[PDB]
C-alpha cells in the first residue's frame, strides 16, 4: 500500500487554511497522521482518520474515507511549520514521503560574507574560501563563482539551513575547495548572489592579501 | 512520562551486525506492541519490525532474514538484531508502541546508525574573519569550518552557549567519504573586534574537542 502525499513541500502565510491530502495506493479502515520537526522523533497528531491527539490545537482536522484522506490546519500558526507524514498500519504498515510546511514570508535578499582561507587551511596546503550567504526568502538561490573574473563552478559545497524560528528565512554556506599551488595561480576571488530581490546581484570579492 | 530510549547506534562495515537497545519505562511494557521505524538522511520512513505484547513478531519481506524484533518483558526493554548491513541500513532507527487495533502512539528518540566502508577520521578546525579595517560599519560576520571527519554527526557551540540569535551553523556534506561543516554567527560593530570568541566543537568518534578563537585580521 503505497502512501502518496503531494505535494512533498510546501508554504503558506499565518493565517491561511492548510490542507495536505494522502491518497493510498489501495483501501484502508484509518489513516494517521504524524508531525516531524527537525532533531526530533514524529510524534503522533490525528489518528484514526479523525482523532486529534491530547495536545493538538483545534485548528487541525483530520478528514476523509477508504482510498483519500486530508489533514486541514484551519488557521496555519508559525508553531506548526513541520513536515506531516500520513501512515496506515490496516496491511503491513507504511508512510508517506509526507509534505513539509514552511512559513511563507517576506521577500528578503541575503547579508553575502566572503573569507578568504584561515592561516592553518594554507598552512595544510589546501585553499578554502567560504561565502554566507545569510537570511533571504524565498529559499530559492542560485550561486555562481568567478577565479579572476571567469565563472569557475568545480569543488563548490553548497550547505542550506532548515528555516529559521524566529525570522523564517533561509541562509547558504558556499565553499570553493581548491589547492595551495591552485591558490597561489590566480589574484581575484568574487561571489555573485543573484536572488528574485533585484536583478543587480549582490556581490562581495578580496584581491588576496590586502 | 512514557519514555523510550534507544542505544547503541554506531559505524560498521557492510556485512558486519548490530544489536539496537531501547529501554521502556513509565507504562506497563507488557501489554504494549513495540517497532522499530527507521529514517533514511533523505527523510522517509521506512517500518522494519513490529513485536506482539504476545511476542509474535512481524516483518516486511525485504525485512525477513536480516532483522530480528525481541522483546525482555521482566526488565522492560525491546531488541533489534540487525545482521549483513547495507549501506541502504544507514537511517535513525526509532523503537515506538501502539496498542492493539491502534496506531503508534509514542517514539522515543532514536539512535543513529552509518554502514560504510569509511574510517573515524578527526575533524579540522579553521576560523574565518574576514575585516582588515574595511566593512567594520553597521555589524559584522565570524565564521567557523569543520572539514573532513567521519562519521556523523558533529556538535559545536559559540562560547559555550552565549549566542543564540544570528548564529548559523549548515548541515554537514559529503565530498567523498570525508564530511564538511560550515557554521557562521553575527554580531554588532561595538561587540567585535572586542569581546574576542572562540567556536567549540566535539567529534562523537575520535572524541576531538579543539577550541579556535577567531583571529584579528
Ligand atoms: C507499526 C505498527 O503499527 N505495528 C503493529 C501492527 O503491525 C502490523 C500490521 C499489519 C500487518 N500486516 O497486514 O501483515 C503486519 C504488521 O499491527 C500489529 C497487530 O495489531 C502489531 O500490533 C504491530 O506492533
Amino acid at each position: 500500500i503505497v502512501l502518496t502525499q503531494s505535494p512533498a513541500i510546501m508554504s503558506a502565510s499565518p493565517g491561511e487554511k492548510v490542507t495536505l491530502t494522502c491518497s493510498a495506493s489501495s483501501g484502508i479502515g484509518f489513516i494517521h497522521w504524524y508531525q516531524q520537526k527537525p532533531g526530533t522523533s514524529p510524534k503522533r497528531w490525528i489518528y484514526d482518520t479523525s482523532i486529534l491527539a491530547s495536545g493538538v490545537p483545534a485548528r487541525f482536522s483530520g478528514s476523509g474515507s477508504e482510498t483519500s484522506y486530508s489533514l486541514t490546519i484551519t488557521i496555519m500558526e508559525a508553531e506548526d511549520a513541520a513536515t506531516y507524514y500520513c501512515h496506515q498500519r490496516s496491511s503491513y504498515p507504511t508512510f508517506g514521503g509526507g509534505t513539509k510546511l514552511e512559513i511563507k514570508r517576506a521577500d528578503a535578499a541575503p547579508t553575502v560574507s566572503i573569507f578568504p582561507p584561515s592561516s592553518e587551511q594554507l598552512t595544510s596546503g589546501g585553499a578554502s574560501v567560504v561565502c554566507f550567504l545569510n537570511n533571504f526568502y524565498p529559499k530559492d538561490i542560485n550561486v555562481k563563482w568567478k577565479i579572476d573574473g571567469s565563472e569557475r563552478q568545480n569543488g563548490v559545497l553548497n550547505s542550506w539551513t532548515d528555516q529559521d524560528s524566529k525570522d523564517s528565512t533561509y541562509s547558504m554556506s558556499s565553499t570553493l575547495t581548491l589547492t595551495k599551488d591552485e591558490y597561489e595561480r590566480h589574484n581575484s576571488y568574487t561571489c555573485e548572489a543573484t536572488h528574485k530581490t533585484s536583478t543587480s546581484p549582490i556581490v562581495k570579492s578580496f584581491n588576496r592579501n590586502e | 512520562e512514557v519514555k523510550l530510549v534507544e542505544s547503541g547506534g554506531v559505524l560498521v562495515k557492510p556485512g558486519g551486525s548490530l544489536k539496537l537497545s531501547c529501554a521502556a519505562s513509565g507504562f506497563t511494557f507488557r501489554n504494549y506492541d513495540m517497532s522499530w521505524v527507521r529514517q533514511t538522511p533523505e527523510k522517509r520512513l521506512e517500518w522494519v519490525a513490529s513485536i506482539s505484547g504476545g511476542y509474535t513478531t512481524y516483518y516486511p519481506d525485504i525485512m525477513r532474514g536480516r532483522f530480528t524484533i525481541s522483546r525482555d518483558n521482566v526488565r522492560n526493554i525491546l531488541y533489534l538484531e540487525m545482521r549483513s548491513l547495507r549501506s541502504e541500513d544507514t537511517a535513525m532507527y526509532y523503537c515506538a508502541r501502539n496498542y492493539g487495533h491502534d496506531a503508534m502512539d509514542y517514539w522515543g528518540q532514536g539512535t543513529s546508525v552509518t554502514v560504510s566502508s569509511a574510517k573515524t577520521t578527526a575533524p579540522s578546525v579553521y576560523p574565518l574573519a574576514p575585516v582588515c579595517g574595511d566593512t567594520t560599519g553597521s555589524s559584522v560576520t565570524l565564521g567557523c569550518l569543520v572539514k573532513g571527519y567521519f562519521p556523523e554527526p558533529v556538535t559545536l557551540t559559540w562560547n559555550s552557549g552565549s549566542l543564540s540569535s544570528g548564529v548559523h551553523t549548515f548541515p554537514a556534506v559529503l565530498q567523498s567519504d570525508l564530511y564538511t561543516l560550515s557554521s557562521s554567527v553575527t554580531v554588532t560593530s561595538s561587540t567585535w573586534p572586542s569581546q574576542s570568541i572562540t567556536c567549540n566543537v566535539a567529534h562523537p568518534a575520535s572524541s576531538t574537542k579543539v577550541d579556535k578563537k577567531i583571529e584579528p585580521r
